[PDB]
């Protein structure tokens, strides 16, 4: 009855590292947060 | 970073953009365009993480070649002409090979792969730096060689710029590769009315840095380098929201706002040289680049996506950033239209 | 006094304030008197006095 | 603003006023371990400033009028609630633990921010580092879940990588029926609901993990019950320390400077704690986030910013 | 319990904390007074003067003066013989024709 | 034109410095007297129009289109009150300065004298309209809605821009009143077979043409009720105003070009209408009768009579006002159930009898009920289109009985039958709500009274 | 296109022969209008750092609008004076080449042949 507002289920689809995720670009985790790495 | 160090560094890249911009010799160009490497890798690696250290190899890698693309034209212009005179370059070789250096520089397509790259694994500043303190110095050399530079070469460097930059940022989450693609079809947009009026050129230079710092200013004032913490903004600052609504709506070149200002004078200028196809088919490629700016702006302002119990805890705090010009480069990015006759300061 | 610290904008930075009312003041008075320089050197460069 | 890198370039350094009085010393120990007034016994002999342990209304006691806000604008938790119903479906336990980490990173950086603007140390009593045995204890007991833990990992490898450890880091050994026995005498009914294995798992996780990670980066005094008693001895065992261990040694003036400017910026500091993770216990939806937001701006003194507001009585807005 | 929420608010209802509501307002003489502007300015001064505008409109694109000027033409070429209206807008004798 | 421009800038003052209870009241009044105002620009002539400066004027088929839109505005603050009554005050004020600038936009935009200043405001218009749809919608697919209402539009519009360049290159000025006499035959050649269709397409989108309608039905029932009033009454009639400046140019190349446009339309008025015969959301079934009743001026314009193009015109602005009313209605029953389904809540003129006379005239003026402008406009279409061929009183009377039987349909499935029994909470009428719908429907039944001041520049 | 006008003449943003111009007048609505942008800085300036937008900081609104206004009279004026060189460039090159502009003649419409084409 109220104003619908995205989701949990509507708002991880922008969470991966692409968009559109296909066979290629599936094992892509997204970046770190402060884009610093482990030293490994 | 030493700030004594910093002052020097950056005040050493301005320094290659202005040795290029003033310059009347080939060398001196090219001098430039090394200092301007050379000063800038430091600025990519502020942080010292591996994700800089490679955007800093990359970089290095592609603007050392299209140095030394740059310099062989040099050489084959001192052959064929005996001269050193930054003007038309007298040889289709070295004009073939001073745009493919140049539009390497620029990161225009086929020569693209490197600023998605670049552009994620640096700080926002840099990339700022990097989106819009690097397209000036390639832009100059652009400026002074259109009397040689080949007609179907810079139309296809621009057009190809422009749908591989719209095709780019629709399959992206991150804010600084959509910004790069952003600027691989915004520089198609440039390059593409060059040699019919480059003061369209500057024009359109001149728009897209305005709406690109404001763009970077307002991910600086939020400190968000992913969609989806940039969808956070409206529970913390709701008025930034307002303006990376009004300014993505700029940057996808809708009336009545001033990024449609660039495009529209492209169009104007190429349908008086009779091309038609031409810029529809920029204009129709676009709507991509609108389309993930629309993404954004449903992502950021018209809906609200939810957040967190800690943005409690930042409501308490206000920023104390320095929003160096953001209301007058959020100003001049949207409500500049009802002075596009202004453009003729720039012939 | 309700802030339990001291605000950065507790009291109003008169040296600021002193600048930008000078530098807003100074723009102003150059602005018409560059303007005031031009219709004159209008005026002169094609007789219409 | 007050500084920045001019105030570096004009002479400001700030290993200039770093003297030998200017140690960060973080006090731990369990629920109950008495350390509350050590810490605050050894900011009166060492002239320090002691802060007091970051609960919900730590950020509120810092910004406003210093008071307590509603618990619906701050934390969104209880630890009354966490006592009575700890495995609660609301999730209140990792909701309460992630609010007390987002105050405790505060602090640290209110302690830092001290200590290198003023060159006074900070005496802090259970910092960031000493944070997480809290979450294990409760994950060990079942309290919340492993995508809990998860979220907490992630927050804190991106904001405890840029401060430094403290100096000096005193622990208190008090045994679990001695916990109990405090407990009991305090008299706080919700407090009386602990369980053994929690304190057990507190206890675990400082002696085995905590203190052993801690011990070459800084430098452990871990002390009893009765030795925690008397301050004296505390503060004549500081003022005897080689300091050689830990990151502390190797700064100049570039590095604490920035550090300091980090840290004097608070939503940088706190600029990682509100990652998009969508994770149950601390996901806030969309209306009810509007709602808080909402009747937070309508707070007095916190409409606008902190020197802005007629209804608190502040003058020469139009100047400002 | 996924992403922490408010409940759906109950459908309010006007009539209920005021049943003289008009609708505009839950404070009731804000109602009132949204009701008198939106019915003067509404009714009392675009619909009856707006419609006393439109019916005395100065003669709406001429179309009561061609009828007299009509009245004058016709009048003048009844008794002069001329007929009513030529089939030639205008004069024939001063177009030139592509010569065939 | 710079009388009406400025005191619809100065509504925003009027409502950003307002009270936070009178911010209605004060936008409501103001802009009931600039509509008022709008009535200075009948004054019109049988041979000149009414030309204010070098940027604006005003000729009898924008004159009713100003009146309406600057009619319609009071009319959208009154309807868009009540489900923004929760709302903070702080994004009510942008909702009302969205449907302000959208107004400022409309007024320039239909005086525009020149046609790139056309375009301009033409394609401005977009941004708050997107704004009011994708923000202050109420379901989930109000961001499709947006996806499709934009990207629609841009792709007929964006070479509307190219041809418009090119005319300005060519004849010199896109002046509309220099080119009426610069106007120059476009011969039959590919060149001017796109250009004739980059002139068009834009309109064609959004009139809407058929088989380009489909960004409509998700626009209009995704949108808040200002969204829904102001792209039924006015952002449909863009298209109109602005192929009726643009086949001025496009002579006559039309007579053989308008072939596809024609038949796209006149079976296309035929499947939309037979769409509304079948729609489960009584809101769908509105927006399928808008592009149904649009294609009649699509066919108008196209054939380019005088008895055709002021057919289109009565039809515009009938259309205008009978559509923004039935969206108003629609909206009546859904503040009530909360669901925009016509078979939920029935038997509604035993529950709201004055109600159900309004959706009774609604509906007649839906079905073309004489004398009213909506049978003004719809006869001398089918006139007009009898006159071009005699065939097409097939594909008009047929339509005319479709028409009919979704407007009583609707009127039957709504308001007539028994009751919903699990349904009670039907409140009775509110004041806003009856004064909204008459003041959609006695402007529309005076306007009978004197129709000639809305049948274009050519009456 | 007119870069070597300025090419004798370089890096002058007025020329000398930009003072035999009149100058914009400091009523000028573009000039007004760059006013506005700097009344709409300065709010938005107050909006991003949470000050009251229309009580705080007037000296900071008025040094945005004369700054504003400052720059744009010399952008407005320079705009004016490209302008005249354009009209002035194209009327010498039109009156130094008589045979490239011939002057037409104006045939009245009884003479011109229009082809009709009727709409039924
Ligand atoms: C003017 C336009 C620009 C205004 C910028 C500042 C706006 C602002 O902050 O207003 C707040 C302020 C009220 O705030 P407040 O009560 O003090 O406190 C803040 C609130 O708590 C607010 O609460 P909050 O901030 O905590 O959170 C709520 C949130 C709410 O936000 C949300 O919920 C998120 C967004 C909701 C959905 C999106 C809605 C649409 C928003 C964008 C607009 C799009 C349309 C614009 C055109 C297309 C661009 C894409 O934000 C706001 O409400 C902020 C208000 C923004 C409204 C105006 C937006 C301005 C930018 C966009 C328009 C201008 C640029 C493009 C124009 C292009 C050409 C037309 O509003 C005003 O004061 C309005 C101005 C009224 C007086 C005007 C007087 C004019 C005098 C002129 C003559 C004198 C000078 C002469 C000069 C020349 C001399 C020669
Ligand atoms: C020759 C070409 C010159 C082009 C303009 C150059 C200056 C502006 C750009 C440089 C910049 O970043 O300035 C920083 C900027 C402040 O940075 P922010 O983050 O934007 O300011 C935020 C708050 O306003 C900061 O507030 P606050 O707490 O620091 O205190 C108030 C502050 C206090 O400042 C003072 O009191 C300054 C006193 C010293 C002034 C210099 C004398 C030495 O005054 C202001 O901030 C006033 C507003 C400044 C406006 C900046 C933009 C100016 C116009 C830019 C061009 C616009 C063109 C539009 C054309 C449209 C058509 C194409 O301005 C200043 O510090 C002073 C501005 C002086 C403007 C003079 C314009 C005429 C020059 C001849
Ligand atoms: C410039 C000055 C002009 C002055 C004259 C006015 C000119 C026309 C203006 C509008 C007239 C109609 C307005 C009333 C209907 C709407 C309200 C309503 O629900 O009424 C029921 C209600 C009485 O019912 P109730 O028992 O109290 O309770 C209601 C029931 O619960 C529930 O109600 P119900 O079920 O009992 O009633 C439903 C029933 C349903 O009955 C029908 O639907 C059957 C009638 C229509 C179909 C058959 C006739 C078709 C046309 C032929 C007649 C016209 C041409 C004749 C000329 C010769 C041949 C060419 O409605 C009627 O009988 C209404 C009679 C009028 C119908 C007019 C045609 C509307 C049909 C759709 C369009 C048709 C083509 C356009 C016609 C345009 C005429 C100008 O009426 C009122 O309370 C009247 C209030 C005041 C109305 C003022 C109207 C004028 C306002 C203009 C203001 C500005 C100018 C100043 C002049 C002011 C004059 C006083
Ligand atoms: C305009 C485009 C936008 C559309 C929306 C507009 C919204 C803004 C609203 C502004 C105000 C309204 C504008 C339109 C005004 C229309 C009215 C108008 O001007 O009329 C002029 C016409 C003018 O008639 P006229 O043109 O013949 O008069 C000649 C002109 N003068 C007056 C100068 C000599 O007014 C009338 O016809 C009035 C006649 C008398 C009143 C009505 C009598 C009939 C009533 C019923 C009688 C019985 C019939 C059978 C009934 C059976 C039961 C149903
Ligand atoms: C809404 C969805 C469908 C959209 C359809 C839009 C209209 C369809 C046709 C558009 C054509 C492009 C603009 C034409 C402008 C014509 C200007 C003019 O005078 O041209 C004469 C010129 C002729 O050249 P000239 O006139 O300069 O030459 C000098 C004169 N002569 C000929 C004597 C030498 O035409 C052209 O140059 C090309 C015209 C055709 C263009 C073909 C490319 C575009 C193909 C269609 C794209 C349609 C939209 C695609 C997007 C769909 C959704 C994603
Ligand atoms: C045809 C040739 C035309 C030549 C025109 C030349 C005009 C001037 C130069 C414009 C070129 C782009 C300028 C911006 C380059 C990037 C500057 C930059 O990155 O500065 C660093 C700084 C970082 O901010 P901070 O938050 O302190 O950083 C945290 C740690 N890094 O700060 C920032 O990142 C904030 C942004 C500061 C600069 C933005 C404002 C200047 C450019 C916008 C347009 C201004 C209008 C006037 C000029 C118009 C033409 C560009
Ligand atoms: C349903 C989706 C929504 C609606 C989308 C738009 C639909 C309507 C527009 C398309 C309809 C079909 C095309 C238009 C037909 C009428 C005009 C025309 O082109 O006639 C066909 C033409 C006839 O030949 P002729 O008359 O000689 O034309 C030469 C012109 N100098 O025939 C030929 O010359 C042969 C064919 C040439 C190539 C035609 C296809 C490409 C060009 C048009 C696009
Ligand atoms: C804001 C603008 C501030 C301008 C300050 C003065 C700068 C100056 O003297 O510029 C001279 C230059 C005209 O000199 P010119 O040799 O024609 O350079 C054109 C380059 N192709 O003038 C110009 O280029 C004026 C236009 C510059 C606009 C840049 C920001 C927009
Ligand atoms: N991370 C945490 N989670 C749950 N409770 C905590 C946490 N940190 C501190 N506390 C509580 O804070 C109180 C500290 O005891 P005291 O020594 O009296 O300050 C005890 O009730 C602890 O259980």
């Amino acid at each position: 009855a109220r104003q619908w507002q995205p989701d949990v289920e509507w708002a991880e689809q922008y969470g991966g590292a692409v968009m559109y995720p296909t066979k290629e670009t599936a094992h892509w985790k997204p970046p770190p947060w402060n884009d610093v790495d482990p030293p490994k | 970073m030493n700030p004594i160090i910093l002052i020097i560094i950056l005040m050493t890249v301005m320094l290659g953009t202005i040795i290029v911009m003033i310059s009347t010799h080939w060398l001196l160009i090219w001098i430039g365009f090394e200092m301007n490497m050379l000063a800038i890798i430091p600025i990519m690696m502020k942080k010292h993480n591996p994700r800089a250290t490679e955007a800093s190899t990359k970089y290095f890698l592609t603007q050392s070649t299209a140095s030394m693309l740059l310099m062989m034209a040099i050489i084959i212009n001192l052959m064929f002409s005996g001269q050193w005179t930054v003007m038309k370059l007298f040889n289709p070789m070295a004009s073939m090979l001073m745009t493919m250096a140049l539009a390497m520089k620029l990161g225009m397509a086929p020569f693209h792969f490197w600023v998605p790259e670049v552009t994620q694994g640096i700080p926002l500043s840099s990339g700022l730096i990097l989106l819009t303190w690097q397209k000036l110095a390639p832009m100059s050399v652009l400026y002074q060689i259109l009397p040689s530079i080949n007609l179907d070469l810079i139309l296809t460097l621009s057009i190809l710029s422009i749908t591989i930059g719209g095709w780019g940022g629709l399959n992206q989450t991150q804010l600084r590769k959509i910004m790069a693609y952003s600027s691989i079809a915004h520089m198609g947009w440039m390059t593409a009315v060059l040699l019919y009026n480059p003061t369209m050129t500057l024009l359109n230079l001149i728009i897209y840095i305005i709406m690109t710092s404001t763009m970077f200013t307002l991910f600086m004032a939020n400190s968000t380098t992913t969609t989806l913490s940039l969808s956070h903004t409206w529970n913390k600052a709701p008025i930034m929201t307002i303006l990376v609504l009004i300014t993505l709506l700029s940057m996808g070149g809708l009336p009545p706002l001033s990024g449609f200002m660039p495009k529209w004078m492209i169009i104007q200028e190429m349908t008086k040289n009779d091309s038609i196809i031409l810029p529809t088919l920029m204009a129709i490629t676009a709507l991509l680049n609108l389309y993930f700016y629309m993404r954004l702006t449903y992502s950021t302002a018209l809906t609200m996506f939810p957040s967190t119990n800690n943005m409690k805890m930042k409501w308490q705090f206000p920023t104390t950033k320095r929003m160096t010009l953001l209301p007058t480069m959020t100003v001049l990015s949207t409500m500049l239209l009802p002075l596009t006759p202004i453009l003729s300061i720039l012939e | 006094k309700f802030y339990i610290q001291e605000p950065p904008h507790g009291s109003p930075n008169w040296l600021k304030v002193g600048l930008t009312l000078g530098t807003s003041a100074f723009l102003w008075i150059y602005l018409i008197k560059q303007h005031n320089e031009d219709v004159l050197e209008y005026k002169r460069r094609n007789g219409l006095e | 603003l007050q500084y920045g890198p001019l105030a570096y370039i004009l002479g400001e350094k700030t290993t200039k006023k770093m003297t030998e009085n200017s140690k960060l010393i973080t006090v731990d120990g369990n629920i109950c371990s008495g350390k509350s007034k050590l810490a605050k016994e050894v900011a009166e002999k060492l002239g320090l400033k002691h802060f007091p342990e970051a609960g919900i209304h730590y950020a509120d006691s810092t910004t406003g009028d210093g008071k307590p806000l509603p618990v619906r604008f701050s934390g969104n938790c209880s630890l009354e609630k966490f006592y009575d119903d700890p495995k609660s479906n609301d999730g209140n336990s990792y909701r309460l633990q992630a609010w007390l980490y987002a105050s405790r990173l505060l602090q640290y950086a209110d302690a830092l921010e001290h200590l290198l603007s003023t060159g006074q140390g900070v005496v802090l009593e259970r910092s960031i580092y000493s944070d997480f045995v809290f979450l294990e204890a409760m994950y060990r007991q079942g309290f919340i879940r492993k995508q809990c833990v998860d979220h907490y990992n992630q927050v804190k490898k991106v904001t405890v990588c840029e401060y430094l450890p403290p100096h000096v880091v005193i622990y208190v050994d008090v045994p679990v029926s001695e916990v109990q026995s405090r407990i009991q005498k305090k008299g706080n009914p919700h407090e009386m609901k602990i369980t053994s294995a929690y304190l057990q798992d507190i206890e675990n996780v400082y002696k085995g993990t905590f203190l052993p990670e801690m011990s070459e980066k800084c430098e452990v005094l871990q002390y009893s019950a009765w030795e925690a008693e008397d301050a004296e001895k505390v503060v004549e065992d500081i003022q005897y320390l080689k300091y050689d261990k830990g990151p502390w040694l190797d700064q100049d003036d570039r590095k604490l400077h920035n550090l300091r400017m980090l840290v004097q910026d608070k939503l940088e500091v706190l600029n990682y704690t509100s990652i998009p993770v969508f994770l149950p216990e601390v996901t806030i939806g969309a209306h009810q986030s509007d709602r808080v937001f909402q009747e937070f701006t309508e707070l007095p003194g916190r409409k606008y910013r902190a020197g802005y507001n007629e209804d608190v009585g502040d003058k020469w807005i139009w100047l400002k | 319990l996924r992403w922490q929420e408010d409940p759906e608010p109950e459908d309010e209802n006007l009539y209920e904390k005021n049943p003289d509501s008009h609708g505009y307002d839950k404070d009731p003489a804000v109602d009132v007074w949204n009701m008198r502007v939106v019915f003067f300015f509404g009714f009392s001064i675009v619909l009856v003067l707006g419609s006393t505008f439109v019916a005395y409109l100065p003669d709406y694109r001429m179309q009561e003066w061609a009828r007299r000027e009509a009245e004058r033409l016709v009048k003048y070429r009844e008794a002069h013989g001329l007929p009513l209206m030529e089939s030639n807008c205008f004069d024939p004798s001063k177009i030139q024709l592509p010569e065939d | 034109m710079l009388k009406y421009i400025i005191p619809t800038m100065m509504l925003m003052p009027l409502t950003w410095l307002s009270k936070n209870s009178m911010i209605w009241i004060n936008t409501t009044l103001h802009s009931l007297l600039i509509s008022l105002t709008s009535l200075l620009l009948l004054n019109q002539f049988g041979d000149n129009s009414l030309n204010f400066s070098l940027t604006f004027f005003s000729d009898s088929l924008s004159t009713p289109l100003l009146i309406l839109t600057m009619w319609l505005l009071p009319l959208m603050l009154m309807a868009s009150q009540h489900h923004l009554s929760k709302e903070n005050l702080a994004r009510k004020k942008l909702f009302i300065s969205m449907l302000i600038l959208l107004q400022l936009f409309l007024i320039m935009t239909f005086t525009a004298t020149e046609l790139i200043f056309f375009y301009i405001m033409f394609e401005a218009t977009l941004v708050p309209t997107l704004i009011i749809i994708t923000r202050w919608g109420n379901q989930t697919e109000r961001l499709n809605a947006g996806l499709y209402f934009l990207f629609y539009t841009l792709a007929g519009s964006l070479p509307l821009l190219v041809a418009l360049i090119y005319i300005q290159n060519t004849m010199g000025s896109l002046n509309f009143l220099i080119l009426q006499y610069w106007v120059q035959p476009m011969p039959n050649s590919w060149s001017n077979t796109f250009m004739w269709l980059a002139c068009m397409m834009a309109f064609m989108v959004k009139m809407p043409l058929y088989g380009l309608h489909l960004w409509l039905p998700k626009a209009h029932v995704e949108a808040p009720i200002a969204g829904s009033m102001v792209l039924a009454a006015i952002l449909l009639k863009l298209g109109g105003y602005g192929m009726m400046r643009i086949t001025l140019l496009l002579n006559p190349i039309t007579d053989f070009m308008a072939y596809p446009f024609i038949m796209l339309s006149l079976w296309g008025m035929i499947m939309t209408s037979s769409i509304c015969l079948r729609q489960t959301d009584l809101k769908s079934l509105i927006a399928y009768s808008s592009v149904s009743h649009m294609a009649l001026v699509i066919v108008a314009i196209l054939i380019q009579t005088p008895w055709s193009y002021m057919g289109a015109t009565a039809l515009m602005i009938a259309h205008g006002l009978t559509s923004s009313m039935l969206f108003c209605l629609a909206n009546s029953n859904y503040e009530r159930v909360h669901s925009r389904t016509m078979i939920l809540a029935r038997g509604l003129q035993t529950l709201l009898p004055l109600m159900a006379a309004w959706w009774l005239l609604a509906s007649l003026t839906n079905l073309a009920l004489p004398p009213s402008i909506n049978l003004i406009g719809e006869l001398f279409v089918v006139m007009s289109t009898f006159s071009w061929s005699n065939i097409t009183i097939i594909l008009m009377g047929l339509n005319m009985v479709i028409t009919a039987l979704y407007s009583l349909y609707m009127l039957i499935t709504t308001q007539r039958g028994k009751h919903t029994h699990h349904i009670n909470n039907i409140l009775p009428s509110f004041t806003r709500e009856n004064a909204l719908m008459s003041l959609h429907m006695l402007p529309l039944l005076l306007l009978s009274l004197n129709p000639k001041i809305i049948l274009g520049p050519l009456y | 296109m007119m870069t070597g006008r300025q090419a004798r003449a370089p890096l002058q943003f007025l020329p000398d022969e930009a003072r035999s111009l009149p100058p914009p007048k400091l009523t000028d609505p573009r000039l007004a209008y760059i006013g506005f942008l700097g009344y709409c800085s300065g709010l938005i300036d107050n909006a991003i750092r949470r000050r009251p937008v229309l009580s705080a900081g007037l000296h900071r609104q008025f040094l945005y609008i004369t700054s504003f206004v400052f720059v744009g009279y010399y952008l407005l004026k320079r705009q004016d004076y490209m302008y005249a060189v354009r009209d002035h460039d194209m009327f010498s090159y039109i009156k130094s080449h008589p045979e490239d502009f011939p002057e037409k003649d104006k045939k009245t419409y009884r003479e011109v042949f229009e082809e009709f084409h009727p709409v039924r």
